[PDB]
DNA sequence: CTACCGATAAGCAGATCTCTCGATTGCGTATGA
DNA sequence: TCATACGCCTCTCTGCTTATCGGTAG
RNA sequence: UAAAUCGAGAG
């Protein structure tokens, strides 16, 4: 599950990119010009009214998640196969990912070098009523720590934000799943009782 | 005594009925029963404006913003 | 205690008897001003003397409960004091729970609690009934003492009120004991008071209650939902139509006292009254007992100032000046503990024994007996014909 | 209304809740939270309140979210300006955290809602009563522990940790950010390592171990009882895991594990016991 | 079970002697599928397996 | 159907509720029976069959 | 409870060794690792057995059916 | 789709091919003549004044500017006039009155012009209670007209329910149809896609749309307006474009006997005991529910 | 410059611009407690009742003052006056009553 | 209508007000009105910066009538708010590395 | 003019895999002891 | 005085079905 | 040997 100096060197550089990343996709969002301060009044205003509002968040958070998801997909693409300490076929877990014996690469990448971003319902993590994702958080904070992108791997660990991130993205993963397997009983049962 | 459409007992503080519903040229107080005449108020009128989040347009959201 | 609290604020049930004395012969008014539960203790048999001392290792092994006695003293009281009857009444054994101040085991230190059987680090928190452990588990309920911005489609659904904008507010009695009030909207420009005295539900126009709290003037309504803002056009409009639709559809009440007789006889059969309360004290009664409960009686001026605020607050909300408050956020949440549901059914248990206590005069009054309330035989007579199992 | 919402920080523990039906409906308390079973003496807050810029409510003529309502206990006590309430809010709170005031009591719950645009309605909200749910924090200023709750937590800001604390921006710290797991979930060893499904399904199954009951066996008479019988102190282990006093309920025993695909017996979840260690008691019960 | 939900029922009683013994003779009581790790990313039995280790040397 | 109901325990169910739901007769006595000759326990690997 | 008398994963008798362990941390001020070595518990799998030991069976001895408490 | 029959799903849409030589220009003006437009869609607010000086309701409907309305809707103040003083006011007026019956249980108008004058009496004989009315005739941005009303009833809103009728008033729409976006294309197909289903209006546009290729997400329509055979391949196509999404493989064998099952009368079927009830045995429908 | 802790002054509260006529009068009371005491002020007309009170839950916290002020100097005359809290009942209404049980 | 032990005030001090600006001054009543925005008194730090109706003395000196000119209202309004020390931390000592 | 025929508005009825444990079972009353 | 038998003792979806307000011919 | 309700669980 290791990485080698230089592979945690470009993970650290380009994860260093992702600081602006939500500053710049929320001014984007709120036609805001750009190199705007993330503390200026009307950007807060703006963002205020995409919180009391459900459309307008959902607009910002796709457009922040799909910023995200290209950074994650950057990090991954130039640190998972040539950055690892050990290489296929020495590496188990790249063995294991790349033959689908078990897991996937997206499991592997989630180990060794990002966790991405968390999605609860094809959306980012749920906002207090005072514009606060958790009270660690400032108001209507833009940055994509504070808005489920956990920045951490299993294999350093996550903090603890991203631990709570996780775990509301894990549970609604557990009540969808939960759901589904009865939700698909009356259909299958109904049709074939018809088609018996 | 008089705000918008309200009018107001000066003494009691009892809402006085509508000038358009009664005998004319007077109006009393239910309790006190204190006569106040039909002038010195006259134009009950009121402006009102409907909300921001009432008519939701496509040209609503780019008037603004 | 929360005990002593809830039969303080239960009050006194009356009963009359047929013999000519203005409205029904002479009058009973039972009551319970004080219960008491002690530590189990055992009988030994019939040899009492000092009574021995149960503990919950003796109740585990002999796979019963460990309960303790609870005690009440009736305030038999006839014609208003004339002639008092104190008499303490057990109810059976309470179950008791461990480590509470009622156990056996509630300061003992851990080499004690060796001693007697129990653990080196025994815990409490729960109750043993029939040799089985049990527990009273901790439920998440609404804020006491907040009034929510509430929206919520099952009110304009199937719901007497014509909205689904609401006020929902869930007052505790200082006994521990809840109830709610929710403050309606209709769509034609008024608001409705609505509360479940018993498991049925009730409503009633807000401003009949908010004139009878306190004596108040319609300039007074008119201050306390709208300060200096006469040019809110939208709040205007809504008071002068809810105070319009009071006047034309109460043109009576012009006063405190006849709104609160027009309560009282509109509540009379189901807040059971003699037939010596009079419609203002009935009227007062079902005030004191229903809305806003957490300010208690003798708070008719706090009642009236948080029904003006919880008025403007609705109408802010149907303005969308406000945000509607999440009833399923832990922000807006407390837990009710588990005792103080022990609590609350110990209260209504006592008043179910008093209404049960009552019945049975009540059978004797129609059925021909010596009724005689003065005499302690006859006292002690309908008082063991009467099941009085609470512990049970 | 099963959903993980951010407003459980510290109150509700993330991590515990079953799996399956009951999932989000029985979570479980963090273990540094105090539920108040006693009404705090609220005999002297509107008397100070007058003091701090307060008008009495009986004669002030003010309604309307535009003035900021002052109540206790869900009683008006009067009305102020919002930055004058931001100000006695914040005042409020020192003086309840430093321990002069006679009059104001530690567990009491200082909830303030600033003015907005179409947020929460506004108003100064102080509580004190029974029922509530009560959390530990540590006061930036004066450094002492301050207590808070869901209501008034969710407009304020709490660093996790004392290296993140930003320049007018934090007023509160937790004191350890492992006060917000329950126990069962501070006892999972490296529970930041790990996905969540699996954090939470290690909850569930710490409560279903065949461990070790209690000790005094011989003087209880329980229909089925499940007792291992030589457990081991982990190796590894929160601290935590002797704060609560564990050991003296052992759950389960050290194993020589070997991360190795060589029987061939064990694909999907599968496990391979040395049959030697079994015969020696490992892992014995009745 | 370990403490990160690993489940999994006991397969066979593996005798002592088919146990893959190591260089200092300790022969492991528990095999864990190494394959169970990928999937539930439960990087955190890794890291209690060498750091038990290194509190019991 | 059955009218008159003030307190009551539960009530008597009918010829027909014997019939009707997923626990009446037809869904758990003809369209699903229980079995002779047959067991059930928990499952283990086995590369060697 | 009880100290097991061999070690789990090999075999090594380990339960004569828990009241000497004991000693070893109670007379002299030696650490688990150095009492550990002293009693000749070299590898690990035998070092876990001595050292999380829990003896839960004093403190179930405490109760006694058959003498007065 | 297939265990509901809902003729009243919640998302019916067509597929429109555009022809190959229509460019995106005079496809999207298309698309904006097509699409539904409400009477609140174009007003800025309402200013609603009442004076009893019997209860008079003078209302100024603000509207958005004309260069800029008249370019995203493709709808003229003449058009604004024309819908305003035939259903605006008619609606009005029917709302009012209702109201009454449940009860009882910028400046330049001076200066005015024969023909607005005429106007507005033809519109004051045609409605009710109205004593004047305008229409900035110049600009298209405003239109008072009085409401005098009975001084015997109580106070109204007037707000509220202007508000609704707004909301509820149509300037330009073709039934059944809602929206009309113009997607990217998925490969070489110019599809124009809706928010309704109703086939007989866009019968009407050859020239900028084909007929022919024209495939509806709604199937009790396409059966409706297509037949049977139409609904099947429709039905087939629906349910196999939900399983391909999901990267799903079902062979078309399976979702070919399920359509023919389900169109088996000529009507399109459900699998529930409302369409169950049409089977000789009765104990397969006994068993079932 | 000088302060007058007798009663001299007081302040009433009955709704936003209560006018009465001039020939009005009020009558004072004054509770024999030592600090902070409670004031009742009564009032009667030809057809109106005219009663206050004060809060004693907030009366005892705060004091209010009343005063005057020089254009060019700053003597200031200070002057206690409480603040009464009052209702407005006319005296026909007063009476009203109705039947006591409705059998 | 007298509560008991509310007596009725013999006499009452004369209060000028023809002759001009009437203020209030909401004190506190830890504030001492004998002894006397950033003022010092006592030893703790303030803050100072048709709502009720005024009555007056009338010539009788022994009831209260409604102050008029030829109504009158108070020209300015005043509450001395009790502020306390809110200090700013040490960041030094608060952010531990 | 007025009856047959429709076109909503409202209410009504019926729905929304197996397996293992444990616990529990009513008041209320009224007459022969 | 007092025990066991008799008498009861409040936040989801699809249709179908009935009643009631509009219209056309005779 | 039953039958219902509630509670705790496994896949
Ligand atoms: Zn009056
Ligand atoms: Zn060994």
């Amino acid at each position: 599950l290791r990485l080698t100096a230089e592979g945690n060197k470009w993970r650290t550089d380009i994860l260093k990119t992702s600081v602006d990343t939500g500053r710049e996709a929320a001014a984007e969002v709120t036609n805001l010009d750009k190199d705007t301060p993330a503390d200026d009044p009307e950007l807060l205003k703006r963002l205020q009214e995409i919180l009391r509002d459900n459309n307008k968040s959902g607009i910002l958070d796709a457009v922040t998640s799909s910023k995200v998801n290209a950074i994650t997909s950057q990090v991954v693409s130039k640190c998972v196969p040539d950055g690892t300490m050990k290489k296929f076929p020495c590496n188990s877990m790249q063995a294991m990912a790349l033959s689908g014996a078990k897991g996937s690469n997206v499991n592997v990448s989630q180990i060794m070098c990002l966790l991405g971003q968390q999605a609860l319902e094809g959306r980012r993590v749920p906002v207090m009523v005072s514009g606060k994702t958790l009270p660690s958080f400032k108001p209507y904070e833009t940055d994509a720590m504070a808005g489920g992108y956990v920045k951490g791997r299993f294999y350093s660990g996550i903090k603890p934000q991203e631990y709570y991130f996780h775990c509301m993205a894990g549970r609604e993963g557990l009540i969808d799943t939960a759901v589904k397997t009865s939700r698909s009983g009356y259909l299958q049962r109904c049709l074939t009782k018809q088609l018996e | 005594s008089v705000v918008g459409s309200l009018i107001f007992c000066l003494d009691c503080g009892d809402l006085l009925e509508n000038p358009n519903a009664v005998l004319g040229s007077n109006v009393e107080c239910s309790q006190c029963k204190a006569i106040y005449p039909k002038s010195q108020f006259s134009n009950l009128k009121v402006v009102t404006t409907t909300a921001d989040d009432a008519f939701p347009s496509s040209l609503r959201a780019k008037k603004s913003v | 205690g929360l005990l002593n609290l809830g039969v303080k604020d239960i009050g006194e049930k009356v009963i009359f008897d047929g013999k000519p004395s203005g409205y029904l012969g002479n009058k009973l008014s039972v009551s319970v001003e004080q219960v008491s539960i002690a530590k189990p203790m055992s009988n030994d048999g019939v040899s009492s003397a000092v009574e021995r001392k149960v503990y919950p290792s003796e109740s585990r092994q002999r796979l019963t409960s460990y309960r303790g006695k609870l005690l009440l003293k009736l305030k038999w009281s006839v014609n208003n004091g004339e002639e008092n009857l104190f008499e303490v009444r057990d109810c059976g054994g309470l179950p008791v729970m461990l480590q509470s101040n009622r156990c056996h085991l509630n300061k003992m230190s851990p080499y004690e609690l060796v001693q007697h059987k129990e653990e080196s680090d025994e815990i409490g928190g729960y109750f043993i009934v029939n040799g089985i452990e049990k527990l009273i588990r901790m439920l998440i309920v609404q804020r006491r003492n907040h009034p929510m911005a509430i929206i919520r489609p099952s009110f304009a659904n199937r719901g007497a009120s014509y909205s689904h904008y609401g006020i929902q507010i869930r007052s505790v009695r200082p006994d521990q004991t809840s109830q709610t009030n929710v403050l309606h909207y209709l769509n034609d420009g008024q608001v409705t008071f609505r509360f479940s005295w018993r498991k049925n539900e009730y409503l009633v126009p807000v401003v009949m209650i908010l004139k009878a709290l306190c004596h108040t003037s319609d300039r007074e309504i008119f201050d306390g939902i709208i300060g200096n803002d006469v040019k809110d056009s939208f709040l205007t409009d809504r008071l002068e139509l809810l105070l319009r639709g009071f006047k034309k559809r109460y043109p009576h009440l012009q006063n405190r006292t006849q709104v609160l007789q027009y309560l009282g006889d509109k509540f009379r059969v189901v807040f059971q009254a003699s037939p010596d309360q009079s419609d203002l004290e009935v009227g007062q009664e079902v005030l004191d007992r229903i809305v806003l409960v957490h300010l208690g009686k003798d708070g008719s001026q706090d009642k009236f100032r948080m029904l003006l605020f919880m008025i403007r607050k609705l109408y802010s909300l149907v303005a969308g000046e406000c945000s509607p408050d999440n009833p399923d956020a832990t922000q807006h949440q407390e837990v009710l503990l588990g005792g103080f549901l022990y609590g609350m059914i110990l209260k209504e248990k006592i008043d179910e024994y008093l209404q049960n206590i009552i019945a049975q005069v009540r059978m004797d009054i129609n059925r021909g007996m010596a009724i005689n309330f003065k005499d302690k035989r006859y006292m002690s007579r309908v008082l063991m014909r009467v099941n009085e199992n609470i512990g049970s | 209304v099963r959903k993980l919402l951010p407003e459980s920080w510290g109150f509700l523990c993330p991590v515990h809740t079953p799996d399956g039906s009951p999932c989000g409906l029985l979570n479980h308390f963090a273990h540094k939270c105090r539920i108040s079973t006693q009404q705090s003496d609220v005999s002297r807050i509107p008397s100070i309140l007058y003091s701090l810029g307060v008008a009495p409510a009986s004669h002030t003529f003010a309604a309307g979210p535009s003035l900021c309502c002052v109540q206790i206990d869900g009683k008006i006590i009067g009305w102020v300006s919002h930055e004058q309430g931001k100000i006695i809010a914040d005042t409020l709170r020192y003086w309840k955290v430093e321990g002069k005031t006679p009059g104001l009591p530690i567990d009491l719950e200082i909830g303030y809602v600033p003015p907005s645009t179409r947020g929460q309605y506004p108003g100064l909200y102080l509580f004190g009563g029974h029922s509530r749910m009560l959390r530990p924090v540590r006061y930036l200023p004066l450094d002492k522990e301050d207590i808070v709750g869901p209501f008034e937590q969710v407009y304020m800001n709490i660093a996790v940790t004392p290296q993140e604390i930003q320049n007018n921006v934090h007023t509160h710290v937790e004191f350890t950010p492992t006060n917000i797991l329950s126990i069962l979930a501070n006892l999972t060893p490296f529970s930041d390592f790990n996905q969540s499904p699996r954090n939470m399904y290690q909850c569930q199954m710490g409560k279903q171990t065949m461990g070790t009951p209690g000790v005094a066996l011989c003087h209880r008479s329980d229909n089925k009882l499940y007792r291992l019988q030589t457990g081991q102190t982990p190796i590894v282990k929160a601290n935590l895991y002797d704060d609560y006093g564990m050991d003296n309920f052992p759950n389960g025993f050290n194993a020589v594990v070997a991360v190795i695909s060589y029987t061939g017996y064990d694909m999907d979840d599968a496990m391979i016991i040395n049959k030697s260690a079994d015969e020696r008691g490992f892992g014995y019960g009745t | 079970s370990s403490r990160h939900g690993q489940k999994g029922v006991c397969s066979r009683k593996w005798p002592t002697i088919d146990m893959p013994f190591s260089e200092t003779g300790i022969q492991p009581d528990i095999i864990i599928n190494p394959h169970a790790f990928p999937s539930r990313m439960t990087i955190g039995m890794f890291v209690e397996s060498l750091a038990g280790k290194a509190g019991a040397l | 159907k059955a009218q008159g109901r003030t307190s009551g325990k539960v009530p008597i169910p009918g010829v027909k509720q014997a019939l009707e739901k997923k626990e009446g007769l037809f869904r758990k006595h003809m369209m699903g029976k229980r079995v002779n000759y047959a067991a059930r326990s928990v499952i283990s690997p086995d590369p060697n069959i | 409870m009880i100290v097991p008398v061999r070690c789990f994963s090999c075999g090594k008798v380990v339960g004569d060794k828990w009241e000497s362990y004991l000693n070893l941390l109670q007379e002299d001020e030696l650490d688990e690792g150095t009492a550990l070595s002293r009693l000749g518990l070299k590898r690990y799998c035998c070092r876990r057995m001595i050292l999380t030991h829990v003896d839960l069976i004093e403190k179930f001895l405490r109760y006694n059916p058959l003498e007065k408490r | 789709i297939v265990m509901t029959a809902s003729a009243a799903i919640k998302t019916p849409q067509m597929t429109l091919p555009i022809w190959n030589d229509v460019s995106d220009e005079q496809a999207d003006t298309f698309c904006k003549s097509i699409s539904k437009v409400l009477l609140s869609e174009v007003i800025d607010k309402v200013i609603v004044t009442e004076t009893t000086g019997a209860r008079s309701y003078v209302i100024h409907m603000r509207f958005f500017d004309n260069n800029e309305y008249s370019e995203e809707y493709d709808v003229s103040k003449e058009e604004l006039q024309n819908v305003i003083s035939n259903q605006f006011i008619h609606l009005l007026e029917a709302a009012i009155v209702k109201e009454i019956k449940k009860q009882k249980r910028v400046e330049a108008n001076n200066n005015m012009n024969k023909v607005q004058r005429d106007r507005q009496s033809a519109i004051i004989s045609h409605h009710r209670f109205i004593t004047k009315y305008n229409f900035d005739d110049e600009s298209g941005k405003w239109c008072e007209f009085k409401l005098e009303l009975a001084a015997d009833t109580e106070k109204l809103l007037m707000v509220n329910i202007v508000e609704e009728i707004c909301r509820k008033s149509i300037i330009r729409q073709i039934p059944h149809i809602d929206r009309c976006v113009h997607p990217e294309p998925e490969n070489g197909k110019r599809v124009l896609v809706t928010e309704g289903v109703n086939f007989q209006a866009m019968w009407d546009q050859e020239a900028f749309i084909d007929v022919d290729g024209i495939t509806s997400n709604d199937v009790a329509a396409v059966l409706k307006t297509y037949g049977v055979e139409a609904a099947r391949n429709t039905i087939v196509n629906e349910i196999n474009n939900v399983f391909s999404r999901y990267a799903i493989s079902v062979s078309f064998r399976h979702l070919d006997l399920i359509a023919d099952m389900m169109t088996r009368q000529g009507t399109y079927l459900a699998f529930n005991r409302q369409g169950m009830e049409t089977s000789t045995s009765s104990f397969m429908k006994m068993s079932y529910e | 410059e000088s302060v007058q802790d007798q009663p001299s002054v007081a302040v009433g509260s009955f709704f936003k611009g209560f006018r009465a006529p001039s020939d009005t009068t009020f009558d004072l009371y004054k509770k024999k407690k030592s600090e902070k005491d409670e004031f009742v002020l009564h009032g009667e007309n030809e057809r109106l009742e005219y009663e206050g009170y004060t809060d004693s839950s907030s009366q005892a916290s705060n004091q209010y003052v009343v005063g005057l002020f020089n254009p060019e100097k700053k003597s200031i005359q200070l002057y206690k006056a409480p603040v009464l809290v009052s209702k407005v009942v006319s005296k026909s209404s007063k009476n009203l009553r109705g039947p006591k049980i409705k059998s | 209508s007298i509560p008991d032990g509310f007596k009725k005030c013999k006499h009452l001090k004369n209060f000028p007000l023809n002759g001009q600006q009437v203020w209030l001054i909401k004190f506190p009543s830890n504030v001492d009105i004998s002894k006397l925005t950033t003022m010092t008194i006592d030893k703790h730090d303030y803050k100072i910066m048709s709502n009720m109706t005024l009555l007056v003395p009338s010539e009788s000196k022994e009831s209260l009538k409604i102050a008029s000119t030829a109504p009158l209202q108070f020209d300015k309004v005043f509450s001395v708010s009790e502020t306390a020390k809110i200090p700013a931390i040490d960041y030094s000592k608060v952010r531990v590395p």
